[PDB]
């Protein structure tokens, strides 16, 4: 297995070693030249792969290719050909994020005397000329500019020496493009609206400023490792290659571009005065550090111990406060809008594994960050706060819920609906769900017991202390007796006949005594409650066939379990899956007046989004049954495709009506608020409004791909010019994500 | 094209364990484990609720069923459970990021299971609890006390 | 510190 040996050698160069990086590269270059006779095929494929999947070690592998080009010109040429095939093929397949790494690899190959500087400037002329294409999306133009600008920390000096006139032109066109760019998306993607202590900048504005500072410093930067500089002798005698002319694959309607981004920023050098000086926001050093650290996480996300190791052992030309960069990059990913690159839970565990490797330094940085996140809560986007709450609570559960709560005493004098006390309330609630009510009461100071969650107990309407003058009290007691004694569906129905009040089918008291009682007797656990819903499923489906029946099941179920939101969430989930209720019912229930007082609480939105997700998966499932049965025809069954096509259309329709309902109810209550505020002259921006407008924002962020299907209907019928610009802004922001 | 080092996914590999009461070949058991969406969950507290396991294991995805590990005799929780997910991907993520973290301050340990059948919820040790709880010498407040030999 | 619950014999479309 020389094939496997070669992969392992190529991967292992650049990692921690007793010898120098230069020595290892020279050595490996020798070993690979020797194997070119009968492993050229393999070595090309491997180096093309590491160009695409290991951008974090870019300059190690460009140097390697440069040394191989010196010893064998023809090998260099085939590699450069393969890279261009790979680049064109990546763009064709909408892998724009892989394509950047390929563009940077080619760029830095100029510094290795493998590619002629003229070729690279010609390619970048064609990239920036995409800014003059007419009737194409901003996000297309953006990407070609970003691929250019983000390559310059590596190759910017060499190009601006060899062709300074041609680069000033490119820069001119780039600058005038950036000046006329629409920034509508920015408030939807910022983690904080406040521009102090750090503004959350738009990604291209920031990169531009970084490249401007780099240029002002004669293209000199203090971070990128450049192994090729120590092979100046060998690389200068090597002959260069020319890239073909590049024609960007033209914009089709099947083209899909990266969403714009906003750069996360919480630290500067003042947050670590003892340690090495942190590169500033507007330095390319900061860009390159964070880009590599993000890329390391991308490479090793599945292996939490490996990932932590690779981050801690990140090399640079100069000393940097690495623990701060690692923590900042992690929260940048976790709080990214619309969504993180990886599953949220991974970040919790990655930070644990980092604390394990760096127990003397990292935990203090993490606690310092946690302090700063809390103090900046007043303008944090709600979507990000939910994540902050879920991380912090889960983190605390892995370290004995130890936290200096009195540091956050400033929340106690504030309005309970303000971000800080709300944050603390929600965290403690989340802690309780991982622990138990008493444990959480114990781990906080007595000043904080006003913010603890209440005891998660059942509320039975027809219990001991309740008077027997309530409607259907005598029927409830009969149901209690029947349920305890293994009664059947018919016997329950029979008992429910003795209850007061198509042609007329919905009785609110039948539902009320049935639900109150059944939930009470299965209140022992989730498994018991689920078993009860299964056993008396036929009674549920008859009582709640009506749409007002479904809504009333949820109304009663809430009145029972309002102290135990976790229970509500799992019951609503089971009721949707067993079809007691439907998505539409849950949507209306959430915006109902009975939930009015709990509307700004996490659990409401956990339920909504969970409900939406079930709907989306339902449609996907039915869409795959259609696709599968069609491929069977392509190779009786034609009468089964017509039934599935009917099911897809009605499923897709249920999905669409779900979103339409949610948007209508949002538009209604937002308008109600805005009209009331223009009448009274009071502040629009209350805590309730902050939550409500940002929860609407979240529907778009979390489900942009599905909602893109409904653009024509939403422009024409819901989000029209008639709407208050406060509400319409959100929809315009949503449109900017792929405009 | 891919690199072996990056394809590495060691938290999702099969453990040493096999179910000895499994009606079938070993090759037939591995075939099910590689397709499973069900996880055995070890080293829980006896006092850890079903509702706590739901909250934690929900962080990797949507849970279909939790089957608590029960004492065969007493039918109380004896410190394991099963968690079944709707999708494989969500179970893989639990194995990657929930595996080896804390629940009621104990390092829980997850493994792929071949699938729930009746009787598998019950501890297979002499005394009713788990086999692991009989031979052990240590004192463990969260697992009854001393092991069942040294108790009585 | 807390009370264990006892589990019954009988406890185990869209
Ligand atoms: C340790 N266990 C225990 N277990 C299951 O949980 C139930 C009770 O386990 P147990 O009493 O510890 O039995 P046993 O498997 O003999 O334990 P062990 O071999 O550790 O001594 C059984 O259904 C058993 O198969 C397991 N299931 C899987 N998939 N993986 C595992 O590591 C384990």
């Amino acid at each position: 297995e020389t094939e496997d040996h070669l992969e392992s050698l190529i991967c292992k160069v650049g990692e921690k070693s007793a010898c120098s990086l230069e020595s290892n590269l020279e050595g490996l270059a020798g070993v690979l030249e020797a194997d070119l006779p009968n492993y050229k095929s393999k070595i090309l494929r491997l180096l093309c792969t590491v160009a695409r999947l290991l951008p974090e070690k870019l300059t190690i592998y460009t140097t390697l290719v440069g040394l191989l080009n010196a010893r064998n010109y023809n090998f260099g040429g085939e590699f450069v050909e393969a890279m261009i095939r790979q680049l064109k093929e990546s763009l064709k397949a909408n892998n724009y994020n892989e394509a950047v790494y390929l563009v940077r690899f080619l760029s830095d190959l100029v510094n290795c005397h493998v590619i002629a500087a003229p070729s690279m400037v010609a390619m970048f002329e064609n990239f920036v000329s995409v800014t003059q294409e007419e009737d194409v999306p901003q996000v297309r133009r953006d990407w070609y500019v970003y691929a250019f600008l983000s390559s310059l920390p590596w190759v910017g000096k060499e190009l601006y020496e060899k062709k300074d006139a041609e680069m000033d032109r490119i820069f001119a066109n780039t600058e005038s493009y950036l000046k006329r760019r629409q920034k509508t998306h920015v408030p939807m993607l910022q983690v904080w609206t406040a521009d102090k202590p750090h503004p959350q900048e738009e990604y291209l504005d920031c990169l531009w400023a970084q490249i401007q500072k780099l240029k002002k410093d004669r293209w000199q930067e203090r971070h990128i490792l450049r192994p090729y500089l120590a092979f100046d002798s060998i690389l200068c005698e090597a002959l260069q290659h020319n890239l073909p002319p590049f024609t960007p694959p033209p914009h089709t309607e099947d083209s899909v571009y990266p969403m714009p981004r906003v750069i996360f920023r919480m630290f500067d050098y003042t947050d670590d005065p003892e340690g090495p000086v942190m590169p500033g926001s507007h330095s390319v050093e900061r860009f390159v550090i964070e880009e590599n650290l993000h890329c390391i996480i991308k490479s090793h996300w599945k292996e939490r111990k490996t990932c932590a190791a690779q981050l801690v052992s990140y090399p640079g030309k100069n000393k940097i406060p690495l623990n701060y960069h690692i923590v900042e990059v992690i929260f940048a990913e976790l709080f990214q809008l619309p969504a993180p690159p990886h599953i949220d839970v991974m970040y919790t565990t990655l930070l644990i594994e980092l604390c394990k490797l760096q127990p003397g330094s990292l935990p203090q940085v993490l606690a310092q960050a946690t302090e700063m996140l809390y103090m900046r809560l007043d303008t944090m986007n709600t979507t990000c706060v939910d994540r902050f709450i879920n991380w912090f609570s889960h983190h605390l559960s892995n370290f004995q819920f130890r936290w200096s709560w009195e540091d956050w005493s400033d929340c106690l004098s504030q309005d309970p609906e303000s971000p800080k006390p709300k944050f603390v309330r929600e965290v403690l609630e989340k802690c309780m769900r991982l622990s138990y009510h008493q444990r959480i009461l114990d781990i906080v100071p007595p000043t904080f017991s006003a913010l603890c969650p209440a005891n998660p107990t059942c509320i039975y309407k027809y219990g001991d202390e309740s008077s027997n003058s309530l409607p259907g009290h005598s029927v409830a007691l009969c149901l209690a007796v029947a349920f305890k004694s293994k009664a059947t569906n018919d016997e329950i129905f029979s008992i429910l006949k003795d209850v007061p009040n198509e042609g007329f089918s919905f009785n609110p008291l039948k539902i009320e005594v049935f639900v109150q009682t059944l939930l009470h007797l299965a209140a022992k656990s989730f498994s018991h409650s689920f078993s009860a819903l299964a056993k008396f499923h036929e009674v549920f489906k008859t009582l709640a066939e009506s749409d007002e029946g479904k809504l009333h099941v949820l109304r009663v179920m809430f009145e029972v379990w309002r102290n135990h939101p976790q229970m509500i969430a799992v019951l609503v989930d089971k009721m949707i899956r067993t079809q007691i209720v439907d998505c539409a019912a849950v949507a209306n229930w959430i915006f109902s007046s009975e939930l009015s007082r709990d509307f700004t609480r996490l659990f409401v939105w956990e339920i909504l989004h969970s409900t939406i997700r079930k709907m989306n998966k339902h449609v996907l499932k039915i869409q795959k049954e259609l696709e599968e049965a069609k491929e069977k025809l392509a190779r009786v069954l034609e009468e089964q495709i017509e039934r599935l096509q009917e099911k897809v259309e009605s499923a897709q329709s249920e999905q669409k009506n779900l979103f339409l309902v949610i948007f209508q109810r949002f538009i209604m209550i937002l308008t109600e608020h805005l009209v009331r505020c223009e009448t009274d002259g009071t502040s629009v921006l209350t805590p309730w409004y902050k939550n409500c407008i940002e929860r609407l924002q979240q529907i778009f962020l979390q489900h942009h791909q599905i909602i893109q299907q409904y653009m024509v209907t939403l422009e024409n019928l819901l989000f029209t010019a008639e709407l208050d610009p406060h509400i319409l802004a959100v929809f315009q922001q949503f449109c900017a994500l792929q405009a | 094209g891919l690199l072996k080092a990056l394809r590495s996914d060691s938290y999702v590999e099969l453990s040493q364990y096999r179910d000895q009461h499994f009606r079938g070949d070993n090759e037939e058991q591995e075939k099910l484990l590689k397709k499973s969406c069900t996880l055995y969950v070890g080293n829980l507290s006896f006092y850890t609720t079903e509702e706590q396991i739901y909250e934690l294991f929900s962080k990797s995805g949507d849970i279909k069923k939790i089957i608590m590990g029960l004492d065969k005799m007493k039918k109380t929780a004896c410190g394991f459970c099963f968690v079944e997910y709707y999708s494989r991907a969500d179970a893989e993520n639990a194995m990657r990021y929930i595996n080896g973290t804390r629940l009621d301050d104990r390092i829980i340990r997850t493994d792929w299971d071949a699938g729930f059948k009746e009787g598998r919820q019950y501890g297979r040790g002499r005394s009713g609890g788990q086999v692991r709880d009989e031979y052990r010498q240590d004192y463990d407040a969260g697992r009854g006390g001393y092991g069942k030999l040294a108790q009585n | 510190k807390r009370t264990q619950i006892v589990y019954s014999d009988d406890v185990y479309g869209f």
